């Protein structure tokens, strides 16, 4: 059964109704394929936003149990170099209709993962059957696509997913069920998805897993933090307080006892002490450029391991030096 | 340094049947093979050191086969070692084993030359007829200096870790039985590594597997297999050797299998001679593990 | 409709557009390739594209082959005088009866009897497929072979390479 | 399931081809006399390269289309062996084609040939050229290997102009009646960037979404190019102004961070105001981004830094 | 036995001679086994444009017993990596038998003689989301339908094969006074060749060309029908062990290969978007 | 039809195979030359060392006709020579991808063909389609019926003659056993036939051998291995030598090993030979050994057996191979060494 399932493929869309977020390219596509005038399409956008769930819902709405001999999908999973796009595709492209349901579509997922010569090859592909074969290029970075098959498809930006749309989701995941969520819980929630799906229903699923009877217990803010481990608001304003008005040996302790009661990590508290002094008042430009530069200094000093201490100790003394250039 | 090899078909067909076999098995493992021939008997060596891994061929044949034995040398035991093409004996011996099947008493002359025309370098002047045709082969040779011939030794088999497996005749009832066992996995497209098992108590059995996330071959003998005078004993091996060991069973009759666990497998042929009973030529087959346990 | 660089094209080797010290070194070196016993087995000519070496070298072997030809005594194939100053070899040539990789080497085992009578200037300006690493391996062992040849006469031998660059390609 | 106006209106005579007027004269010149050469067409992507040539090769032959093309393509198998047993056939090929008229070899997306084929090609034009012509289209001329293109006159497609794009929207628009304004119009050759085939997409994707062609209509199609908004971005007097920029426009619209470092190191190489040392420096601090980026940090505090590295040069 | 399905036979040639025509459809491929009383089915599908189903009947099987009752029948997937020469096979009879208890047990062939037992599993696969029978003809609207003998058609597709066929061209025609035209247009490196098929009965049996609808035969409309000759090519094999095909094509254009040997193979191929003008010329001129 | 010819015999049709598939061998492209009497199927290298010549006679095909005066399409491959005899002959020559022809003519594995027929069609009412194309029909024992039409490239017939210079220097000179003299006369009538013209320094020599013989030797060769061949003729004894030149690298370092493999007959066994009063000739193999198999193909039992002739002049003089069969004639042109 599906319950087996993770939420993260439970809860995949079926239809396109159940596609949030994505409001204006919904509506387009629905037009395109109500006027029988859908062109090659590019879905460029960030992981976790609906593209592959909304070219499959959208494949289901135009032909519905056909889905499987009316569709051709190829992913990086499976082999698409220049010998599968001049076969494979070419095959798949240049053959009549099983009962004429409009087109044929290709849905080539990943695409920013195919070599050069392989979208060379397919350009031409693409342009010679159009009458009776239709494009779908799914892609998270656009440079490594050529120009010509940029030019060739009709581009539609996934933006990250709005708060309205996660917040609908998330009350039809609850509803579907039982469950309960705090409004504190859900902002935290929403916070920390930065505009992801899977992030969300991941977390979601894991505090379930969290909580001891989860018939009549809601999530509350703490269990998702505890859950996903990332700081706390108020931790991050108390260490940010200490640092910025506190002696070194105060700060010192401060951070310490921060990140040992907890056992949080140096690179979720920079990360959060970044977005809170983003949108500080700063009344000299070198203060921001000191901090930007040894944040990130520290930063890729953290991605490749090191001495914890001597980095947390890196990231206190920098941002003292940076705010000692105001006034 | 005198060389003078005489050689007939039609009498002794046993020996010259035991010649076809160490030539086309030398042939068809390497490009070159070694010759050594000596007071007593001649050895064919087919190895990768010359002038797990592949395996390695030795060939004893005794000196009664050749109707004339001449070998002359300034070494002990007048010992002339060689290294030959195998690819131009092997076609001497193709237009020989023709010609006689064409019907013929001709004798085959071999002879070692030296060739001013052309680690000295010299000639094989095998010669024979054809009812007449006079058939002549310069096949170019390379002299081996006596410590290069030294350098190459048999390789030796523990006896304690060993255990000695008598496989039927291939003229008796369970000849062709065995050899279908044999051939039964070199007709499997992707499989390169066998793996063969020996058990101890039908007193012994043998079977050949192939384990894969996708395939699981199993192939069980049923005959009465003897011992010569604990049951596990694995060893993986390549395709090709299996193929190669079936190809000699195929020929010989007192064929003896082992099975040295995760260390090698060995395939012995002997060829018994009437008379004390002479020499009996002798082919030995060492093979490395590929995989191994 | 004829292109104008093949309209006008030399018709002696005082039209090739070829500077007078560089036509004279070339003109001295295939003349001593030439000689009974000659030193040189090889003139490998390398050089950018349209500068004049397969002109050049066709012009002065117009002029050549015929001085030291040997006069036949009624062996040509046809009754004409087999007006094949330069032989040359066509790597597109695809026969039934052989390996790709050996077309370069039938080519070499015919241009060797191309000698005295038969005399012939072997150009090789088409090269085989030098990009697969097998026939280029082999195009090399043939040369050397023909550089250490041990026959008391070869023909004069010329290679005329293009030297240019290789677009990076996908 | 009509066909996209990109392939229903496009041109069968060169004289339909807007744009680059100099080089359309004088295929119409060569067309009328007949006397094709060697060709390269080189040019930035959907400027009407493949349509030219095709319209060329239309006009020249006629009836013979059919036999005296052999169009290949990246999609087709393009090796050593092709060029061996398919075009060496074609062109060995005798036919009976008007007096001032030859076979055409269309080699479409020529730069992506291997260098044997190249090579081959070099035998098979000096040999087959008094029947034979090659028509090369790449989008650079550079990727053809020298022999072949001492053979082919070079023809260098410049990027069409806005005048051009307007005139020919105007018409597909009267002949689809498609309903217009004077800002729509504009917006759409604002985001075209030369390139017609991405007009007509972005042209025929507002109507059908919206229905009358808008400055919002076409903008909620399309987006402004990110090479516009990544040069305004580099191009700020305040750091507050660039990060302003990069999180509201290009953060928080979905582009990813190697996106954003390919672009800025794109526009700074073309980018002319300011001192060579000021955008070297910058370009340098580019490299670094990429480099931290390349490895896994793609964080937006990154691209803060580059920014603020990049304001620290230009003080 | 103490299994969901297990069969046992004799005549293992046969089933090797039957399996062996699902070698062309590739080896980097699936195939679906579906179990019941009836019999075997061996399914696979190719490019989502050719289908292949060869069906064994109850009473070729010496002993069959399906014990699965909850089902009738049974569906799974099994990968082609060399199963084809698995069963391939001297003078003592072999008793083939095949062994299948539920889902998540392996697939077991085991081969007895006198003194040699094989044993084969094979695992299976998660069934594909896509349905192999989506590929189907319509017997409503048959734009033609043809009888030809086995050997005929083998020998004009090795002749194709041999010439190295890059397009095919299926070319009905029914005219009056009983003239019945079945011809194969290869397009390739030797330009266009034609191979027609006499009006012999012996060999070309009984034709008609509807034009759509299965009731109505009408005289002077020619049929025509574009396929790769790679989708083409895969039941060669099938014909050669071939005593009867019957050829079926819609107006949709899915061409039907029914093969009959009691072994029935049923193939379905897909005919491409269009039809260029000069290959159009051409089959005019050559039919003409 | 402009040209027309049909096979109806297994043997013919073999026999024809196998010639395209040699000439093939020799030559990327074979070049046909049709005229009223018969049709030639030539081929040569590159290098211009080989040149190999297959002439099937109107006799070879139970339909055969020609009528130039047809051909409109491909005008430029319609020739004319004159003849001694105050005469003129028009031909038509063209080239056709050897490969092609070769898979084209090739016997069905299983099936036989009960008609092969070749044709040209270039006249007036011509569709364009069918313009400078060889029309070739193969019909089925089962009467299956296919159709091919490869391009041909109309060319012009350059006649090579050196075969008639040999006849006519073997004939001055060697001009007793009556079958000596029964080849004698059947060379002065083939010189006589021929459209065409006719001390120490006549070298010539002459030797007439059994097919089988050479044939079972060559089989063996190995072109990969043996390049070169060799023939010796004394009075006593003909030896016939597959061999190789060793070649030695920069410290004396074989870079390609020497191989031998001889075959030596008496002179007794031999059908006939003539030497210029030990002679040695060097040439190369791989076109011998293809050519010496064009002939067996037939497998006929009447007129005159399988027979090989040879003739050679001094080193670096090309050497002539001929054969016959009852409606076709096979020659072989190569060139051989100057070394001595
Ligand atoms: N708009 C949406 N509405 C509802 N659920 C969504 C939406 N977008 C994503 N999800 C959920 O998140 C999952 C992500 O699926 P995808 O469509 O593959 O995401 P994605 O945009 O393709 O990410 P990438 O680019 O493939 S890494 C879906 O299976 C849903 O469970
Ligand atoms: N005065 C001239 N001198 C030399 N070449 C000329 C002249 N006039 C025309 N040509 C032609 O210009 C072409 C260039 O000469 P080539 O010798 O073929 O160039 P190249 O040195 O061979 O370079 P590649 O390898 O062929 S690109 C030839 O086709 C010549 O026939
Ligand atoms: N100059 C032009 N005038 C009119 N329409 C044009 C022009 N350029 C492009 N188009 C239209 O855009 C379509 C695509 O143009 P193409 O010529 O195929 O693109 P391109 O210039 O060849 O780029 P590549 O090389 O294929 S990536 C044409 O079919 C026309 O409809
Ligand atoms: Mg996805
Ligand atoms: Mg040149
Ligand atoms: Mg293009």
């Amino acid at each position: 059964s599906k319950e087996n399932l993770p939420w993260v493929e439970k809860y995949r869309p079926e239809t396109l109704d159940e596609v949030y977020g994505q409001n204006e390219v919904i509506t387009t596509v629905r037009k395109f394929v109500d006027e029988g005038k859908l062109p090659h399409l590019l879905f460029y956008g960030p992981p976790g936003t609906g593209k592959t769930s909304t070219i499959v819902a959208l494949a289901r709405e135009i032909y519905g149990k056909n889905y499987s001999n009316m569709v051709l999908e190829l992913n990086a999973s499976d082999d698409r170099g220049i010998d599968v796009v001049r076969n494979q595709i070419k095959d798949f492209a240049s053959t009549r209709q099983i009962f004429s349901k409009g087109f044929k579509l290709i849905i080539l997922d990943e695409a920013d993962a195919m070599t050069n010569a392989a979208q060379n090859a397919l350009r031409r592909v693409i342009e010679r059957y159009t009458k009776n074969t239709r494009f779908c290029v799914l892609a998270n970075y656009a440079h490594k696509l050529t120009p010509a098959l940029l030019s060739r498809c009709t581009r539609f930006r996934f933006q990250p997913l709005p708060q309205e749309a996660i917040e609908r989701r998330i009350a039809n995941v609850l509803v579907h069920e039982k469950l309960k969520l705090s409004p504190n819980a859900e902002k935290a929630l929403i916070e920390l998805s930065n505009g992801d799906m899977r992030r969300v229903l991941n977390v979601l699923q894991s505090c379930k897993a969290t909580l001891d009877n989860p018939d009549e217990d809601e999530i509350s803010d703490d269990v998702i933090y505890e859950c996903c481990g990332a700081p706390r608001p108020s931790d991050l304003k108390a260490v940010l307080k200490s640092i910025l008005e506190d002696d070194w040996g105060t700060a010192h302790y401060t951070l310490n006892k921060v990140r040992s009661a907890k056992g949080l990590a140096l690179i979720d508290l920079i990360e959060g002490i970044v977005k809170i002094l983003e949108d500080y008042e700063l009344q000299n430009e070198e203060t921001r450029v000191h901090l930007l530069t040894k944040l990130a200094d520290i930063e890729y000093s953290i991605s490749k391991g090191g001495n914890d201490q001597i980095q947390g100790s890196a990231v206190i003394g920098a941002i003292k030096a940076s705010f000692e250039n105001e006034t | 340094m005198k060389l003078k090899l005489i050689v007939n078909g039609c009498e002794a067909p046993d020996d010259y049947k035991l010649l076809r076999t160490t030539i086309n098995t030398v042939a068809s493992l390497r490009k070159t093979a070694i010759l050594r021939f000596n007071s007593e008997r001649l050895t064919i060596i087919s190895t990768p050191k010359s002038s797990g891994d592949t395996g390695q061929l030795w060939c004893t044949i005794p000196h009664d086969v050749f109707r004339l034995y001449t070998v002359i040398s300034a070494r002990e035991l007048n010992t002339i070692t060689m290294e030959c093409n195998c690819d131009s004996l092997l076609s001497v011996f193709k237009r020989y084993d023709r010609v006689m099947n064409q019907g013929s008493s001709s004798n085959m002359t071999i002879k070692l030359q030296s060739m001013p025309e052309w680690n000295p370098i010299c000639a094989l002047g095998i010669t024979f007829e054809e009812i007449v045709i006079m058939h002549s082969f310069k096949v170019p040779v390379k002299l081996l200096f006596r410590a290069q011939d030294t350098r190459i030794q048999e390789p030796m088999i523990n006896y304690i870790q060993l255990m000695m497996y008598k496989l039927p005749p291939i003229s008796g009832e369970f000849g062709s039985a065995f050899h279908g066992f044999i051939r039964r996995v070199e007709r499997y497209s992707n499989v390169n590594h066998i793996h063969l098992m020996g058990v101890k108590k039908d007193d012994v059995e043998l079977k050949i597997i192939v384990n894969e996330l996708d395939w699981h071959l199993e192939i069980c003998w049923n005959g009465p297999l003897d011992s010569v005078i604990s049951s596990t004993h694995e060893v993986i091996i390549r395709c090709k050797d299996w193929k190669v060991c079936s190809k000699l069973y195929a020929a010989f009759e007192e064929v003896v299998l082992a099975i040295s666990h995760d260390e090698s497998c060995v395939f012995h042929c002997s060829l018994d001679r009437g008379s004390k009973p002479r020499e009996r030529g002798q082919i030995i087959y060492y093979i490395a593990r590929s995989k191994g346990l | 409709g004829e292109q104008w660089y093949e309209k006008f094209k030399p018709n002696c080797l005082e039209q090739v557009a070829i500077h007078k010290r560089k036509l004279k070194d070339v003109q001295e070196a295939l003349d001593a390739m030439f000689l009974p016993n000659a030193k040189h087995r090889i003139l490998l000519l390398s050089g950018p594209s349209g500068c004049s070496k397969s002109t050049v070298i066709k012009e002065l072997s117009k002029i050549l082959v015929p001085k030291y030809r040997q006069n036949s005594n009624g062996t040509s194939f046809r009754s004409t005088p087999n007006e094949h100053k330069v032989t040359e070899f066509r790597g597109d040539c695809i026969v039934n009866d052989l390996p790709q990789m050996e077309s370069f080497s039938e080519f070499l085992k015919g241009a060797r009897y191309l000698v005295m009578s038969n005399l012939s200037l072997i150009l090789i300006e088409d090269l085989p497929n030098v990009f697969h690493i097998d026939t280029r391996r082999r195009f090399q062992q043939l040369i050397l072979q023909w550089l250490y040849s041990s026959e008391p006469l070869l023909p004069p031998l010329v290679i005329c390479i293009t030297e240019c660059e290789i677009p990076e390609n996908d | 399931l009509q066909l996209p106006w990109v392939e229903k209106y496009r041109p069968q005579v060169l004289s339909d081809i807007v744009g680059n007027k100099e080089t359309i004269d004088r295929l119409q010149q060569i067309a009328k006399d007949g006397n094709m050469p060697h060709m390269i067409i080189s040019g930035m992507p959907g400027i009407g390269k493949t349509t030219s040539v095709h319209c060329l090769a239309h006009e020249l032959l006629g009836r013979s289309y059919a036999d005296g093309v052999l169009e290949l393509n990246a999609s087709d198998d393009r090796g050593i062996d092709v060029v061996r047993n398919q075009i060496k056939h074609f062109a060995q090929k005798k036919l009976h084609l008007p007096p001032g008229k030859h076979k055409i070899v269309i080699l479409d997306e020529a730069d992506s040939m291997t260098a044997g084929a190249q090579q081959a090609l070099r035998r098979t034009m000096e040999l087959y050229s008094n029947s034979t012509r090659f028509a090369f289209a790449c989008n650079q001329s550079n990727k053809i290997i020298e022999p072949l293109q001492s053979r082919c006159a070079i023809l260098r497609y410049s990027k069409l102009s806005d005048e051009d794009v307007l005139k020919r929207l105007l018409q597909i628009i009267k002949l689809e009646d498609v309903k217009y304004t004077n800002d729509g119009l504009e917006a759409i050759i604002f985001t075209a960037e030369g390139d017609m085939r991405q007009a007509i997409n972005n042209l025929q994707s507002t109507v059908a979404g919206h229905g009358l062609v808008n400055a919002d209509n076409v903008f909620k199609i399309v987006d402004s190019p990110h090479p516009l908004i990544v040069k305004k971005m580099l191009l700020a007097s305040n750091l507050e102004d660039s990060i302003q920029i990069l999180r509201t426009d290009l953060w928080k619209k979905g582009y990813s961070s190697i996106d954003i470092v390919t672009t800025s190191f794109r526009v700074t190489k073309n980018l002319a105001q300011v001192k060579e040392s000021v955008r070297l420096e910058m370009i340098k601090e580019i490299g670094l981004t990429h480099m931290r980026i390349l490895e896994g940090v793609g964080t937006y505090l990154q691209l803060a830094s580059m920014l603020a590295k990049i304001h620290k040069l230009n003080n | 036995l103490a299994n969901k399905f297990s069969a046992s036979t004799v005549h293992l040639e046969h089933i090797t001679t039957a399996l062996s025509c699902l070698t062309p459809f590739g080896s980097k491929d699936d195939v679906l086994i579906f179990i019941d009383a009836d019999g075997l089915s061996f399914v696979r599908e190719n490019n989502h444009v050719i289908k292949i189903q060869l069906l064994l009947s109850r009473e070729l099987f010496m002993s069959y017993s399906y014990r699965n009752e909850t089902e009738d029948h049974m569906k799974l997937c099994v990968k082609i990596n060399h199963i084809l020469d698995s069963v391939s096979v001297s003078d003592d009879i072999v008793e083939c038998t095949l062994s299948y208890d539920g889902h998540g047990s392996p697939f077991v062939l085991i081969f007895e003689d006198s003194f040699i037992s094989e044993r084969v599993e094979y695992s299976t696969y998660l069934i594909k989301d896509f349905d192999t029978n989506g590929l189907e003809l319509d017997r409503e609207r048959i734009s033609f339908e043809a009888i030809i003998k086995g050997e005929a058609l083998h020998s004009a597709l090795k002749d194709l094969k041999e010439i190295g066929c890059k397009e095919c061209y299926v070319y009905a025609k029914t005219e009056a006074n009983d003239e019945n035209v079945f011809a194969l247009i290869s397009k390739s490196q030797l330009g266009f060749s034609k191979i027609k098929l006499p009006s012999n009965r012996s060999i070309l049996e009984k034709l008609q060309v509807f034009d759509g609808d299965s009731t109505t035969v009408i005289d002077g409309f020619a049929v025509i029908g574009f396929f790769d000759f790679t989708s083409f090519d895969k039941i060669r094999k099938s014909t050669k062990i071939a005593s009867k095909v019957l050829f079926r094509m819609d107006v949709h254009g899915v061409l039907s290969v029914n093969i009959l040997s009691g072994i029935v193979i049923e193939v379905c191929m897909l005919e491409k978007e269009s039809i260029d003008e000069a290959a159009q010329t051409e089959i005019e001129l050559l039919m003409e | 039809m402009s040209f027309k010819a049909t096979i109806t015999e297994s043997g013919k049709q073999n026999i024809w195979f196998r010639a395209i598939y040699v000439l093939s061998t020799i030559q990327d492209d074979i070049k046909i030359t049709v005229t009223t009497n018969e049709l030639i199927a030539w081929s040569m290298n590159e290098t211009d060392t080989t040149l190999c010549q297959v002439r099937f006679q109107k006799s070879f095909f139970e339909e055969y006709e020609f009528k130039p005066h047809e051909i409109v399409f491909g005008e430029n491959g319609v020739q004319v020579i004159e003849d001694t005899y105050g005469n003129s002959h028009k031909l038509y020559s063209f080239r056709v991808n050897g490969r092609h022809l070769t898979t084209i003519s090739r016997k069905p594995d299983g099936d036989g063909i009960k008609s092969f027929t070749i044709a040209v069609n270039n006249t007036s009412t011509c569709p364009e389609s069918l313009a400078n194309r060889l029309i070739v029909v193969i019909e089925m024992d089962s009467l299956i019926v296919k159709e091919y039409c490869p391009q041909f490239q109309p060319i012009k017939y350059d006649p090579i003659i050196i075969n008639l210079k040999y006849k006519r220097r073997f004939l001055d000179v060697f001009g007793l056993d009556p079958k000596l003299l029964d080849v004698f006369t059947n060379t002065e009538r083939e010189l006589t036939s021929a459209l065409f013209n006719e001390t120490a320094a006549d070298e010539i020599n002459y030797i007439c051998c059994n097919s089988t013989l050479l044939k079972n030797f060559l089989d063996n060769c190995n072109v990969n291995v043996t390049d070169e061949v060799k023939l010796e003729i004394n009075v006593h004894r003909l030896s016939i030598t597959a061999f190789t030149k060793a070649v030695y690298g920069k410290n004396n370092d074989l870079l390609r090993n020497a191989l031998s493999m001889s075959n030596t007959i008496s002179t007794l066994d031999l059908e006939h030979y003539c030497l210029f009063t030990m002679k040695s000739i060097i040439f190369k193999l791989k076109d011998f050994k293809n050519f010496i198999t064009i002939g067996p193909s037939w497998k006929t039992t009447q007129d005159g057996n399988d027979n090989i002739s040879l003739w050679f002049c001094h080193p670096g003089d090309p050497i002539l191979m001929q054969m016959q069969k009852p409606g076709v004639k096979l020659e072989l042109v190569e060139v051989t060494d100057s070394n001595i």
